[PDB]
């Protein structure tokens, strides 16, 4: 009955989930934690090796604020509807059919 | 290369039979099979 | 390749992303269909005359 | 010492069912309350499991070890007491033991000579290997040890590591779960091929007590594992197995509610390897360029063409004499696989640390003013010390530099001319004098001096890569050509995965090979037969499973999509075949969308 | 008269051929075909160049699906739109002008 | 690292040397000279709003 | 009581600034600057770059 706020809810925890999981992902490098990069490895290669694991985390961090942008708008054009059918189903009676 | 184009659940034969069903309730019964029965 | 898909393994779920929001897209496209022309639960019909 | 036993019974090895046994933990990471995806060597679930008894039967053959080996043992009074590992279980190679006896757990390396039937037998007979001659690990441990006892094990051979993972149960096989902890972590950094279990007799002859023993090997696939409150596995997902663990494996959850699914995307894989290359073999003449007596100078550097050989590259690599064989656009170990055109050898002297000097993008005076190299340059550069043949003791001054241009050189251009160089103001007019000087000076060669000024012969090999049709080529040899399958096939250098099929399209005697709208080649024209194939890819479809909820049924059925039924309870749709579901000509309201106008549901799965 | 839907047809078509078209583009390597980059390069370079392809495609790939959404969303308006028209126009008899 | 090191209630097997959560980050760590678990608490963080 | 307009007005604007901002930024390059790079490393790092 109430899957609609349930997928919003599901939508936005599990683009949350998927955030955070993608800091398990090596992107091509040797290594997903930072912190071995710097015990493992001379800082020439080491930069590049931060480098990797910053683009891949900066283009799943801008991936996730997009859906979020774009859900946002859905959801806004939602509480448009919303608010038009609180204004005029609720606060009133509505000649419109359905 | 890997793109593909899923059909649409309502073929144009069914879209065009909903748009049949609903030009009949309109004309042979108005605007009431909207609202409840026709 | 096989290989290319190893390497495409330490990238995460970034298919998984891009397919599940053009799964979204392709089911959003259908719930479009079905708001917009099945309003009615009757299929009516009109008279032969 | 070895004893031959005689008076076994013939009969075939059994096979059983997996069920879901063989699961471990896949590393040393402690999870709690989680779902993990993991892709390790692992056993099937209800996978095809050997079954061997112990009852007059015994059991003790050899098998391969392959990626990994999961014993388990529905044992009684400890009979079975450890594994053989090896390659050939000879004094040739080195073999790893593993026994328990009457008293500890003992686990060595050695190079036993093994017995052909090699078993145990109070315990004070010890049977097992003739000799050991060099040993070079030792590692004592902590004993490990109706049918009572269900002893698993996972054996790994995996970057030199042999990972041991154990459970004990309380007990064919029990249907049930129950997770493998690992147990040893063994250093070994040797070749495992093939194990052999050990077994004990009794002596009252030899009579053999009642045990079994089941034999699976791991392959490498994905689990689902699932992590408790208290990091224990419960339970587990094989993604492989059939398509609701797929869905599940997909959905990263053990429960899955009504709808339909896209899991993943079914290819048909390619059945052999075809390489056509050209047929004509002519020895390349690499001797000519690279053991010639006299090379010329850096400012007159010798071009020559290669064409129409096929090259040896791997003669070259493998003679120590040549410090710096160094390529840039290719890599030295790929050049017997490739076929080339465009190939030319540039031969020079140089200095000992000009040598860097001959690469793409440097900044230097050989580099400026004699020899360029662009920077798409690929090919390789070859340099070795030349001081016993390109030296004399009154010096040797028959190779000359440029040493003053007005302007740098283009790549791949060459500058013979002996013109005067005006350094200073003051014109020249084809007369040396105050800031007039040759261009062209001798390097003074002599064997006395040190490294980084004897001189050096360098030879640059440059290359195109696939724009043409190419003439030089590797050793590789020519197959024969299949159509109408899948197959991975290398055309002159060329690798692709496709079916090779008759083409319509009409070339033109220039045209060799075709690209498509993406770029990627579309249809190729066969060396040796001149024929144009036209290559497609591989059949391919996405799979969706269509399922009602776990809670309701495990049944589910499979969408192709877009692939006709022809080429994978069928039934053809236009979103695809569907597989596993009845259709019913009887309409119903949808309750699981499949497209085209077909919807599923659960009443069987039917179609409508 | 049509135009709209044959625009649709035309963003949808154009941005598969787009997608298609940008298989074709090195993305800073030394070739677009992965093949060449196996059959060419040791694997600690033939890494980096795979890598270099797999961003560039993985980049277009997320661009395309970044349009479908806000494709999707503004499809999603005018079927919004077309819902209530047909609720309120064919349904019924509008007050609302225009 | 950089965290608060706090007793833990988990039951770390003999074999589990440091423990991952939901999100499979290093969340807890058994000291290598007394075997003891130790949760790791991530440094307090706070938006800070003006 | 304009501020809807000013607020579309305000971010059109802000967005066109942080697109002209970005080009201040190496993005891990040893400079923003297109020059410095042909003139400081040599063509192989200079492509990367
Ligand atoms: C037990 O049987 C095996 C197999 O017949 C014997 O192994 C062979 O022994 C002969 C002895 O002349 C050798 O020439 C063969 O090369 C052996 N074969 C293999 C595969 O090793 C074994 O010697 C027997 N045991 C005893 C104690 O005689
Ligand atoms: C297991 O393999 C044997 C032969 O190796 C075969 O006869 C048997 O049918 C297989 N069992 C299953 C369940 O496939
Ligand atoms: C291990 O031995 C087998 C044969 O016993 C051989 O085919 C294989 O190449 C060897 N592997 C290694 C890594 O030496
Ligand atoms: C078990 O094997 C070890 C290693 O060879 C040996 O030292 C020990 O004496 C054996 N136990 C018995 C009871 O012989
Ligand atoms: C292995 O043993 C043989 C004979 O015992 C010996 O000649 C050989 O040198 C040994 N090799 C090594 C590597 O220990
Ligand atoms: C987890 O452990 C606690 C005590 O440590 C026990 O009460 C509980 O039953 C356990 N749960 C499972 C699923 O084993
Ligand atoms: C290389 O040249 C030397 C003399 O210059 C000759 O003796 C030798 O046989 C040659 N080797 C080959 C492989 O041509
Ligand atoms: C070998 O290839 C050439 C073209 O490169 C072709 O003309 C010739 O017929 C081929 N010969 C054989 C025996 O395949
Ligand atoms: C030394 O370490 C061992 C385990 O590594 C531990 O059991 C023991 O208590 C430690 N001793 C001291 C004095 O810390």
């Amino acid at each position: 009955a109430l899957g609609k706020l349930q997928d919003v809810v599901n939508h936005n925890a599990q683009a949350l989930n998927t955030l955070v999981k993608q800091l398990s992902s090596k992107f091509g490098a040797i290594s997903s934690v930072l912190n071995d990069i710097f015990s493992r490895l001379d800082p020439p290669e080491a930069e590049v090796q931060i480098d990797r694991l910053i683009t891949g985390r900066l283009q799943s961090l801008q991936t996730y604020v997009t859906q979020q942008l774009i859900r946002a708008a859905e959801i806004r054009a939602s509480a448009n509807l919303a608010a038009t059918k609180m204004s005029e189903c609720v606060l009133g009676q509505s000649k419109r059919v359905d | 290369k890997g793109l593909t184009v899923l059909p649409p659940l309502l073929t144009d034969e069914m879209i065009a039979q909903y748009t049949s069903a609903l030009l009949a309730g309109t004309i042979t019964s108005g605007w009431t099979f909207g609202a409840g029965p026709a | 390749s096989t290989e290319c898909s190893n390497l495409l393994l330490q990238y995460g779920s970034f298919c998984t992303q891009l397919k599940r929001a053009l799964t979204g897209i392709a089911v959003e496209q259908d719930k479009n269909t079905q708001e917009v022309f099945a309003q009615v639960k009757q299929i009516y019909k009109t008279p032969p005359i | 010492q070895c004893v031959n036993l005689t008076t076994r019974t013939q009969l075939p090895p059994a096979y059983t069912n997996s069920f879901t046994r063989g699961v471990y933990y896949p590393d040393k990471v402690f999870r709690s309350s989680v779902l993990h995806s993991t892709q390790d060597l692992f056993l099937p679930f209800f996978s095809n499991v050997t079954w061997f008894h112990v009852i007059k039967r015994f059991d003790n053959p050899v098998l391969p070890f392959n990626d990994g080996v999961y014993f388990a043992s529905i044992e009684k009074s400890n009979i079975i007491r450890g594994w053989i590992f090896g390659t050939t279980l000879d004094s040739k190679t080195q073999s790893l033991l593993i026994v328990n006896n009457a008293t500890n757990v003992v686990i060595k390396v050695c190079e036993f000579q093994f017995c052909n039937d090699p078993f145990l037998d109070m315990e004070s007979e010890f049977r097992v290997y003739s000799s050991a001659n060099n040993c070079t690990f030792e590692y004592v441990s902590q004993p490990f040890l109706n049918f009572k006892n269900l002893r698993e094990f996972v054996f790994k051979n995996i970057d030199g590591y042999f990972k041991i993972y154990s459970k004990h149960t309380p007990i064919d096989l029990p249907q049930g779960f129950s997770a493998l902890e690992p147990l040893v972590d063994l250093p070994i950094g040797i070749n495992i091929t093939r194990f052999q279990t050990l077994l004990a007799l009794h002596r009252s002859g030899w009579t053999a007590g009642a045990a079994a023993y089941y034999v699976g090997y791991l392959q490498p696939r994905t689990f689902l594992l699932k992590y408790n409150e208290n990091g224990t596995i419960t339970d587990a997902v094989d993604c492989a197995l059939d398509p609701l663990s797929e869905t599940k494996c997909t959905l990263k959850s053990f429960t899955v509610e009504k709808g339909i699914y896209q899991t993943s995307n079914f290819r048909v894989q390619p059945t052999e390897s075809i390489v056509r290359f050209p047929n004509i073999t002519n020895l390349c003449p690499f001797d000519e360029v690279f053991n010639a007596t006299r090379f010329a100078s850096v400012y007159a550097w010798n071009r020559k063409r290669i064409s129409n050989c096929v090259a040896d590259y791997s003669v070259l690599y493998n003679l120590a004499p040549f410090f710096t064989f160094k390529c840039y656009g290719v890599s030295p170990t790929k050049l017997n696989d490739l076929c080339f055109t465009n190939v030319y050898a540039d031969s020079f002297v140089i200095r000992g640390d000009e040598v860097r000097q001959i690469a793409p993008g440097q900044t230097g005076n050989i580099a400026d003013y004699n020899y360029k190299l662009p920077d798409d340059f690929t090919g390789c550069v070859i340099a070795w010390n030349s001081n016993k043949l390109d030296s004399k003791v009154s010096g040797n001054y028959n190779y000359l530099y440029r040493l003053f241009r007005k302007s740098n050189l283009k790549p791949f251009e060459r500058d013979i001319s002996t013109e005067i160089y005006q350094a200073g103001n003051k014109p020249c007019n084809g007369v040396a004098g105050f800031n007039c000087y040759f261009p062209l000076r001798s390097y003074s060669f002599r064997p006395t001096y040190g490294v980084g000024h004897q001189p050096y012969r360098v030879v640059v090999l440059s290359f195109e890569l696939l724009h043409a049709p190419a003439t030089v080529c590797g050793p590789k040899k020519s197959t024969n050509l299949v159509k109408n399958k899948c197959v991975n096939f290398n055309f002159n250098g060329l690798k692709g995965t496709g079916v090779l099929t008759e083409s319509n399209k009409k070339f033109l005697p220039f045209q060799q090979f075709g690209r498509d709208i993406a770029d990627t080649t579309d249809a190729v024209r066969d060396p040796q037969t001149l024929e144009i194939l036209d290559i497609t890819p591989c059949s391919f479809g996405g799979v969706s499973v269509i399922t009602p909820g776990t809670n309701t049924s495990n049944q589910v059925a499979v969408l192709y999509q877009g692939v006709n039924c022809t080429e994978v309870n069928v039934f053809q749709t236009r979103a695809g075949c569907l597989i596993g579901a009845e259709y019913v000509n009887n309409s119903y309201e949808c309750d699981i969308p499949i497209g085209a106008g077909i919807c599923a549901s659960y009443q069987s799965i039917i179609a409508y």
